């Protein structure tokens, strides 16, 4: 078993260095992250079945209609900045 | 191996354990009475004697 | 000893409500109503709320039991309820 508590903990720590967490909230965040991941991933799968064929454009477009546009543009922009950082 | 046999015991057996007196009364309260069966004995005797 | 009769033979060994009724109560429904923000209520609500439980709880119960049977698990776990909640359109977080 590999939990995801460490990553959310360090994200909270880099956005709030003196705010604690509760155990129920840990499961809340874990389930939120998991089900959002699954939802967007099956959306990407159906978008791959969308095109008459067997990348990152599919996931960008999938996040582009699943969640409200205001946060969607920030999501795609920061994802692109992340892949540019990871490119080299 | 060529000893003088074993003549020291004289068949010692002091109690340990009495056959029935130990079970019925040693000491009081019918050891491990669990009164249900003591009541069984009492009720059976009473009903037999009273007919 | 042999002659006569008496009780000294121990025994051979023989053998020697599951209907259940619905719960809930009027004060509980009143507290739930006060949570929902109602100033005054009539005297016919409680029967209808009980009907809502009798129409909502049992359906998800059947779906949950058929799911855990489909999982070949001869027990019910809290995680099984989450599948039913997801397919019912009302998902719950935390379990």
């Amino acid at each position: 078993k590999e939990t995801y508590s460490s990553y959310i903990y360090k994200v909270l720590k880099q956005t709030h260095p003196d705010t604690g967490i509760s155990q129920k909230s840990m499961s809340i965040l874990n389930s939120f992250v998991n089900d959002i991941f699954e939802r967007i991933a099956t959306e990407a799968s159906k978008l791959a079945a969308y095109n008459k064929k067997s990348s990152a454009r599919e996931i960008q477009t999938a996040v582009r209609l699943i969640l409200p546009g205001e946060l969607a543009k920030h999501a795609v922009s920061e994802g692109t900045r992340a892949v540019t950082k990871y490119s080299s | 191996r060529t000893k003088s046999n074993e003549s020291r015991q004289h068949l010692r057996r002091p109690l340990k354990r009495p056959p029935l007196l130990e079970q019925i009364i040693s000491g009081g309260l019918r050891p491990k009475l669990t009164t249900l069966e003591k009541s069984q004995l009492d009720w059976a005797s009473y009903v037999d004697r009273a007919g | 000893s042999g002659r006569g009769k008496g009780g000294k033979g121990l025994g051979k060994g023989g053998a020697k409500l599951r209907d259940n009724i619905q719960g809930i109560t009027k004060p509980a429904i009143r507290r739930l109503a006060r949570r929902g923000g109602v100033k005054r209520i009539s005297g016919l609500i409680y029967e209808e709320v009980r009907a809502v439980l009798k129409s909502f709880l049992e359906s998800v119960i059947r779906d949950s039991v058929t799911y855990t049977e489909h999982a070949k698990r001869k027990t019910v776990t809290s995680l099984d309820v989450v599948y039913a909640l997801k397919r019912q359109g009302r998902t719950l977080y935390g379990f």
